[PDB]
């Protein structure tokens, strides 16, 4: 079996393979996630807008479970692998512990898997960064990310992929107690965050929403267009 | 003791497996081998130009039977041909044990090609340096195949491989048609070998094998003498 | 002789299809400094090798290149000595296993093919080097008569009417070819004559009996026998009188 | 040995996998294979690159491989890796059939093969499968489907796509000419012939140089039929008439 | 005696390493020029 | 000569030389010389065991091992590899006695250990042993035997051999002996003489002579030379060295 | 490319040397000084415990191995602990199988073989630790030195680590007395040798010296900060 | 043979000419990039403090845990690549619970630190099993807790060297914090003084301003168990500065 | 004895020149084969 140490410490203490996985993440499509009072919203940029494609097959927001869902930036196939293992682990935890997985538990599992690939023999780190959202059993919304290095943190709102810094600055300047008062305000906040980096509005936005005791809902293009129109009127004033 | 676990064959920046190209170069540098699919058989011919009279021509053979109805010839590195012949015999026997029917020639070609593919991608190994011509008669129809070092198999009606293989292919292209019987195919294969043969070609410096309804068999030197005299 | 990549270090193809490690293994065969000559006749096979004793402190009984594979097959090894001993040990094992599994003694061509397959494995994989030694097996087949076979590091094997391997295999090959083309019905005496004559005319030595080794098999006596100093001296005297 | 290791499964300084990219260049130099999803069927059209007239073409097809009762695929790239991948695809489809006693949904088979390709680009040091496939199928869930796969293990559901030599031009033509949800089997066949005309510029698009197979549904049974020489000739002649009529 | 040979071998190794590094960086420059223009399809 | 083809024992030089094995031999010729001489009734070993610091105890870093009840072992080169090979030889003799039920012939122990060390001259995953060693035994039904094994893995019988820095001088002075007619009681004296001749008192300051014979005098048991006989041998060697 | 003779343990230099072994020897040489002695009835190890900072307790250097044997480490401490665990396991196995203490020389031979194994395999590295092994068995007091080259020495006294040459010089000049010394003046000689390593601005304190003694009727006992005082008093 | 980069010309288990494993030195360099951590072992407890290093206000400090609980009597402050610290924390927890299961007694802090430190150089290549680590852990840990010997503080670096420290500072600002702890430490200083001193040092070394949400402080007293301070409990000591 | 040193220097210079020439030949063959594709070159028999 292959046992070369792909990820090794470089001088100055950098793990180059992890940094390169992060660079691959930086070239992925922008993904934004915002945690509201009673709704959690995930949004992804679609550079692959090409019209000869089945939108169902390139979804970048996947439901890890009935109460957990994630969006990724980076390599698509590695994201598929991590999503599949996360679903398997969710179902295993539900058998063994009787209860639905908390968001932080599956986030820890995904982070541990990425870190293990960072340090195990003969495999490169996962070139994906995630945004694991969902609701806990006690009704507390959550939002985490998992970088390729394996570090996971909780965020009120974050962006991964290209334009992460721009959208992160926008969210810093535009995440207040009022901006997440209602569901529509959260939807519009995520859409406005994406519009800071997407080429054209509406057509390049994939937006999924999760609220209490309801499964993930993929907002259809018509709803995205009507929301974007609402931001257009709001910006006019 | 543990072998390397990484592919020696990898994609070049041009987008091409250079090791397979170099294996094909070794194939193109070997003794010419020709195969002609007649309407009632197929002939496999190659030259046995030993580099001294000291070599015993009957000691080693380049046209090796695999089953009672399949034979093969190569153009490249002899030891790799021996390895692939042994593996093809193993695969044929496994098929016979499973299905109690002689292995179809297409199936044997597919399995040999799978072995070649394995050696193209597996760790610490180099691709085989032989292209095979697998001949067989089954389902009342002659067959002729060519398996390049990469493991890609092509159905052929007539082909030449080795030195002057492009000129031999042009020769065959000019002088092959559907209605050839086995004897005409043998004559044409001998002429194709002659087209690149250097010096006088005799019984012991060419090896010819045929397969028909009666099955596959190497032509004995006396029969090759009879066919050579016909020119 | 183009080169790109590690093709001169591990057994991978050069751009012209050449494996340079195999050719370097042939050079390693040459590195031994000795040459060996084998020739078969009507009812015998003879292997004659160059026996050099660099130091008078060696036990000359323990410096040999003729090895008895089985009770009926002989072997002369040219090249690196440790590799040659590995190959002879492997040949002994394969022959014994053949007898155990199949109930009859291994044919010489079969043993040469097994050793050649092992050599091919060496020249296919990348982590072990080929053995820089060459094997010349002799024996009597029940149906086909005397057998002379040779296997080189490339994995090639073939039967020979008369062959040679070592530092002077080309000159010996030319001489044996000139003698073979005549086809004058070799006997045991004539076979040992032509082997010793080839070795001497190529090396220009005129051996005393202690500078060569002779191993013979015969249809009358299929036992492999390593000729002693008396027999070799008798043959050399026969050379001298002519 | 680290000296001889080619480091196939590592990242580049700029964060890309060189081996996958090189395999994709190899595929981009391979035979053109395009598929079009129609309302009543889905078809695969593949340029044959070996045209030499000493070939026999004994088998069912040379590019189109039947994967199960209800699915088929084409290949652009290395043929031997294609063979191992298509064998693995057949194994996966039959494993679902054994486990669930029903045909495998197309996306599941694509996902399994793509997961294997991901494994080969994730660990082990082995070179990736330089094969991009082009799947056509049908299932009781999403009807007629067309799927693309990449050496990196990526896949996408396409309604019209082309892989191989001159793939970009074919994709542009398909984008211009594909009519959403209004393309029948005959319209798709005509579009395929037209696209292959401007893709095989050098070869002038004879019927001996293309292999077309259609997947339709008849009486609850899926039929995968390779188009005959006569009817491919008819398609080409009809396209020639239409091209001449354009001059009018 | 042997030290002179060792020093000459070290100098030769250093020079060969410099030339080989030049070759490696040149190939890397060509590859980065070649594959930088188009975006990777797999990353998304 | 190298710098591109000397990185692994699994690589052949363009002229067919495995440079790693040659570097192991270079390692073994930079060690203190160990000599062994075979006589009518046994073999006597001798070692110029240098004392690197005087803080060591007399008998530290022995180079005369005892691999079986009737086989000795003199070593030169890296002592870690010498001890590892001593354990390998001990295990081979133990396994031989366990399976075949009698003492291993030294002609077979030498072959087994030589093949073991040859296995390390083929692969890039291992390195050749940096120690050449001698084996010596005496049995009434097989006589006195002396064999040398070098990093390549070649085994030859010797009437007398030397391994280490002063191999050439030791062999030159051993040839002056007539060991074929002498006995152990005199061969030990001459071994001390040879070791003291080949030693240089200006480069390596101090050394202690380590002697051991196996032979008829010891019923086949390989024993360290008794203290009184060692004192007499050193007395003779010093007087001769004048 | 690069020096191509230094990275791998399985690559011989054209001079017949393995540079990785020498680099592990350097690892031993960079460690803090240890010095050991032996009388005809005792074997004493005294080590110069080094401190990372003025607020950090000094590293333990004498480690228990068995009822009747002990070691003093110098080099990589994790390698030292792994080799110490191997030694302890071998001693316990000898006590289990034979119900007798394991002879010191045989234990050192096992250490030599175990440390030689990685000397010859690809990817492996030499044990970058040098061990001063002092034990008492039927053959009297023993002191041993083991190098990363898997070569071990039967010593009468030895010092390994940083500035060890001064301690070795002191030991050489005063070897003749060690045999007839009692425990107190034997450990005084050891402390003098260890002081010879220290620079001019420092001297032995109960903080930076540890003493391990094994003898005829003496459990191997490591003497620590408070307990070193009776041996320390009376040097200078 | 071209395009090969010198990143992998050396193996993982290769020595430098100065006798230091290259990977261990690189992991030590990685330690100097982590958040600063401070630990003081007083006679009435052990205190551990670490900066959170909040990159952006959207990140919740409650999630970024750089101090953890090995058991009721052991804590751990981590600096460096926190992703690598979790394997060691899990191993320490497993060892503590195994020791309780087997012996019915709390495992000594020194024994826990030793058990975790044995993992530090257990990394390699093909020589080992598939589950073997490929690189040293880029984490320095400050184990602190109370046991039979009293309050204890330990420091383990990637080299596997674990050493008992009266007061140790690790991370980016290790040197300045260590000099300050030298200036302030007395063998008879109380736990309240230790906490105040540690927070003062953190304020001196932190780039961000010290507040109740950008540090974590925990104590292990000979009485009560491992305790994580909170808001309404960390302001009560931050205000004094 | 300096004559041997000068001879060694000359041999080292010649060896360096030969090694540089061989390395350049290897590099140019590498560039021609693995890189620098030709537009008019159809792929080999194994690409289909
Ligand atoms: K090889």
């Amino acid at each position: 079996s292959y046992d070369r140490a792909i990820t090794v410490f470089s001088p100055d203490g950098h793990l180059f393979q992890v940094e390169y996985a992060q660079e691959a993440v930086k070239k992925g499509s922008t993904a934004v996630g915002v945690r509201g009072r009673d709704i959690v919203v995930l949004g992804v940029e679609k550079k692959s807008v090409a019209k000869l494609q089945d939108e169902r097959t390139v979804r970048k927001i996947c439901a890890l479970d009935d109460n957990v869902c994630m969006a990724f930036a980076g390599l698509t196939a590695d994201a598929r692998i991590v999503i599949n293992r996360a679903r398997v682990e969710c179902q295993s935890h539900r058998l063994t512990v009787e209860d639905p997985v908390t968001v932080e538990y599956i986030t820890r599992y995904i982070a541990s898997l990425k870190q293990r690939y960072t340090q195990s023999n003969g495999r490169r780190p996962f070139g994906i960064s995630a945004l694991i959202v969902g609701f806990d059993f006690d009704g507390t919304p959550r939002l985490y990310q998992t970088d390729p290095s394996g570090t996971y943190h909780a965020w009120k709102a974050n962006a991964i992929g290209r334009g992460a810094k721009s959208v992160r600055e926008f969210l810093e300047k535009n995440y207040t107690d009022e901006a997440i008062e209602t569901d529509d305000l959260t939807i519009k906040l995520v859409i406005k965050a994406l519009l800071e980096v997407v080429q054209s509005g509406g057509k390049n936005i994939e937006l999924a929403v999760m609220r209490r005791d309801q499964s993930l809902k993929i907002l259809n293009p018509e709803e995205i267009e009507k929301y974007v129109a609402e931001i257009e009127k709001e910006k006019e004033e | 003791e543990r072998g390397y676990s990484f592919s020696l064959t990898t994609f070049s920046p041009s987008g091409k497996l250079v090791q397979i190209e170099y294996a094909l170069a070794a194939v193109a540098g070997g003794a010419p081998s020709v195969g002609i699919k007649a309407a009632n058989g197929v002939v496999l011919a190659t030259e046995k130009k030993q580099k001294s009279i000291l070599y015993d021509e009957r000691s080693v053979h380049k046209v090796e039977p695999i089953t009672k109805h399949i034979g093969l010839v190569y153009s490249g590195m002899g030891p790799d041909y021996r390895v692939l012949v042994h593996r093809a015999r193993k695969l044929a026997q496994q098929y016979y044990l499973v299905y109690q029917e002689p292995i179809p020639t297409a199936q044997l070609v597919q399995r040999v090609a799978s072995v070649m593919q394995e050696y193209t991608q597996s760790g610490g190994v180099r691709p085989f340096g032989v292209s095979l011509l697998i001949c067989g008669w089954n389902e009342g129809r002659p067959y002729l195949f060519q398996s390049d070092p990469s493991g890609a198999y092509f159905a052929w009606k007539a082909t030449a491989m080795g030195k002057n293989y492009v000129n031999g292919k042009t020769f065959l292209e000019k002088r092959y048609n559907e209605d050839l019987e086995l004897e005409d195919a043998i004559h044409t294969a001998i002429l194709t070998l002659k087209e690149s043969f250097e010096g006088q070609m005799t019984e012991d410096n060419i090896e010819v094998g045929i397969c028909n309804e009666a099955g596959f068999r190497r032509l004995t030197p006396t029969e090759v003498k009879d066919y050579l005299a016909a020119i | 002789g183009s080169s790109a990549g590690f093709d001169r270090h591990i057994t991978i193809f050069s751009p012209e299809g050449r494996l340079y490690q195999v050719e370097y293994a042939f050079k390693a065969i040459n590195q031994g400094g000795l040459t060996s000559v084998a020739v078969r006749g009507k009812d015998c096979a003879v292997i004659v090798t160059q026996k050099k004793v660099p130091d008078k402190l060696l036990d000359s009984s323990t410096v040999t290149h003729l090895f008895k594979i089985t009770e009926n097959i002989g072997c002369v090894m040219t090249g690196m000595t440790a590799d040659s001993r590995s190959q002879v040990q492997r040949a002994r094992y394969e022959a014994a296993n053949w007898k155990y599994k199949y109930g009859y003694e291994i044919p010489v061509d079969m043993l040469c093919k097994r050793i050649a397959d092992i050599s091919q494995v060496y020249t296919q994989n990348a982590e072990m080097r080929p053995l820089g030694c060459c094997m010349i097996l002799i024996g009597i087949d029940e149906e086909q008569g005397p057998q002379v076979y040779k296997c080189d590091p490339a994995g090639y094997y073939c039967g020979f009417k008369a062959t040679a391997a070592g530092v002077k295999q080309t000159e010996s090959t030319s001489f044996l070819e000139k003698k073979v083309k005549k086809k004058f019905d070799w006997t045991f005496e004539q076979t040992v004559e032509t082997a010793i004559t080839c070795l001497s005319t190529v090396l220009s030595i005129d051996f005393k009996p202690s500078e060569i080794e002779v191993g013979v098999v015969t249809v009358e006596n299929p036992k492999f026998r390593i000729l002693t100093e008396a027999e070799i001296d008798a043959h050399l005297v026969a050379l001298a009188e002519r | 040995s680290r000296r001889y290791d080619s480091r196939t499964t590592i990242f580049s300084p700029e964060g890309r996998l060189y081996q996958v990219e090189y395999a994709m260049e190899a595929i981009g130099h391979a035979g053109t294979c395009l598929g079009i999803l129609a309302n009543d069927g889905v078809l695969l059209a593949a340029e044959r690159r070996n045209i030499h007239k000493l070939l026999d073409e004994v088998f069912f097809s040379e590019k189109i491989y039947k994967l199960n009762e209800d699915m088929a695929c084409s290949v652009a790239g290395i043929t031997s890796d294609a063979n191992v991948l298509t064998n693995e695809l057949r194994l996966i489809a039959q494993r679902y059939l054994l486990q669930y006693q029903e045909p495998i949904p197309c996306e599941q088979l694509v996902t399994a093969l793509c997961d294997i390709k991901q494994a080969y680009t994730q660990f082990g040091g082995k070179r990736p499968f330089g094969v991009s496939l082009l799947y056509i199928g049908w299932d009781k869930h999403y009807g007629f489907q067309l799927y693309q796969s990449d050496p990196s293990g990526n896949y996408g559901g396409w309604k019209a796509t082309c892989i191989g030599n001159n793939s970009a031009a074919a994709v542009s033509m398909l984008k211009q000419d594909y009519k959403e949800g209004e393309m029948t089997l005959k319209s798709a066949l005509a579009l395929a012939i037209k696209v292959l005309n401007k893709t095989m510029d050098v070869s002038k698009l004879s019927a001996e140089k293309v292999e077309i197979a259609t997947l339709t549904r008849e009486n609850g049974k899926t039929v995968i039929r390779v188009l005959k020489q006569k009817e491919v000739e008819q398609l080409i002649k009809k396209h020639e008439e239409e091209e001449a009529k354009a001059e009018r | 005696e042997e030290k002179v040979r060792e020093e000459y071998e070290e100098i030769l190794n250093t020079k060969l390493a410099e030339q080989y590094d030049a070759f490696v960086k040149f190939t890397h420059d060509q590859i980065m020029r070649r594959y930088g223009e188009q975006p990777a399809s797999y990353v998304s | 000569i190298g710098t591109g083809y000397d990185l692994s024992a699994s690589t052949f030089s363009p002229d067919g030389r495995v440079f790693q094995v040659e570097y192991a031999m270079k390692a073994v010729e930079n060690s203190s010389t160990a000599i062994g001489i075979r006589c009518k009734d046994g073999v006597v070993f001798g070692v110029e065991k240098l004392v690197l610091s005087k803080l060591y105890e007399e008998g530290s870093n022995k180079r005369l091992f005892n691999v079986d009840r009737h086989v000795g072992m003199a070593v030169a080169g890296l002592l870690a590899d010498a001890r590892s090979l001593a354990d390998i030889a001990r295990e081979e003799a133990s396994n031989f006695r366990s399976n075949f039920g009698y003492n291993i012939p030294l002609k077979h122990l030498a072959d087994r250990v030589a093949m073991y060390v040859h296995a390390y001259t083929l692969y890039s995953a291992v390195r050749p042993f940096g120690c050449s060693f001698m084996l010596g035994s005496y049995s009434v039904n097989d006589g006195a035997q002396l064999y040398m094994i070098d990093p390549s893995g070649v085994s030859y019988g010797y009437w007398g051999c030397a391994i280490g820095k002063a191999r050439q001088a030791a062999k030159t002075e051993i040839e002056k002996l007539q060991m074929k007619e002498m006995t152990c009681r005199d061969i030990v004296k001459e071994v001390a003489k040879i070791i003291y001749i080949v030693h240089d008192e200006v480069k390596d300051k101090a050394f202690e002579l380590e002697l051991s014979w196996v032979g008829e005098l010891t019923n086949g048991r390989h024993e360290i030379v008794p203290k009184d006989i060692r004192e007499e041998a050193e007395k003779y060697a010093k007087e001769s060295l004048k | 490319f690069r020096n191509q003779y230094d990275n791998d343990v399985t690559v011989w230099s054209p001079q017949g040397r393995i540079h990785q072994i020498e680099y592990a020897m350097e690892a031993v040489k960079q460690g803090s000084a240890t010095v050991g002695l032996k009388s005809k009835t005792h074997a004493v190890l005294v080590a110069l415990k080094r401190a990372q900072s003025e607020l950090a307790a000094h590293q333990k250097k004498i480690l228990h191995v068995d009822n009747h044997i002990g070691i003093s480490i110098a080099g990589l401490t994790a390698d030292a602990r792994l080799l110490c665990n191997f030694m302890r396991q071998e001693c316990l196995d000898s006590r289990f199988v034979f119900d007798r203490p394991l002879p010191v020389s045989r234990l050192v031979s096992l250490i030599g073989s175990k440390t030689q194994i990685p000397t010859q395999r690809y990817g492996r590295r030499p044990y970058g630790v040098g061990l001063l092994i002092a034990g008492y068995d039927d053959m009297g007091p023993h002191i041993f030195q083991t190098c990363p080259s898997a070569n071990y020495f039967d010593c009468r006294a030895m010092s390994i680590g940083a500035r060890s040459q001064s301690a070795r010089t002191y030991l050489e000049r005063h070897m003749s007395e060690f045999m007839e010394c009692n425990l107190n003046e034997l450990v005084k000689h050891g402390l003098r040798a260890l002081r010879e390593t220290l620079p001019a601005e420092q001297d032995l304190t109960t903080k930076n010296v540890s003493i391990g003694i094994v003898g005829k009727d003496l459990e191997f006992t490591i003497y620590d900060d408070d307990d070193v005082s009776p041996f320390l008093e009376g040097l200078e | 043979m071209f395009l090969t980069r010198s990143e992998y010309d050396r193996g993982v288990n290769t020595f430098s000419p100065e006798g230091r494993l290259f990977q261990v030195e690189y992991a030590i360099e990685a330690i100097k990039l982590g958040s600063t951590a401070i630990g003081i072992q007083t006679s009435e407890g052990v205190c551990l403090a670490v900066e959170k290093r909040i990159t952006s206000p959207l990140m919740e400090p409650s999630s970024i845990e750089k101090i953890v609980e090995i058991d009721a009597h052991i804590g751990c402050a981590m600096s460096g690549l926190i992703a690598d610290a979790k394997t060691l924390i899990d191993k320490a927890r497993v060892e503590t619970q195994n020791h309780w299961f087997t012996y019915n007694e709390t495992m000594t802090v020194e024994s826990v630190t030793q058990a975790v430190s044995n993992l530090a150089l257990q990394f390699g290549e093909e020589d080992a099993d598939p589950g073997a680590m490929s690189r040293p852990f880029g984490v320095a840990l400050l184990f602190g807790g109370v046991d039979e010997k009293g309050p204890q503080l330990f420091h383990m670096d990637p080299s596997g060297t674990f050493v008992q420290c009266d007061a140790r500072a690790i991370g980016s600002a290790s040197e300045g914090a260590q000099s300050s702890l030298q200036e302030v430490y007395h063998k008879s200083m109380t736990l309240k003084e230790a906490i105040k001193s540690s927070l003062i040092i953190l304020k001196q070394v932190m780039e961000e301003k010290l507040n109740a949400t950008n540090i974590e402080l925990a104590t292990v007293q000979p009485g009560q168990n491992f305790h994580m301070f909170t808001k309404e409990e960390l302001e009560e000591v931050i205000k004094d500065i």
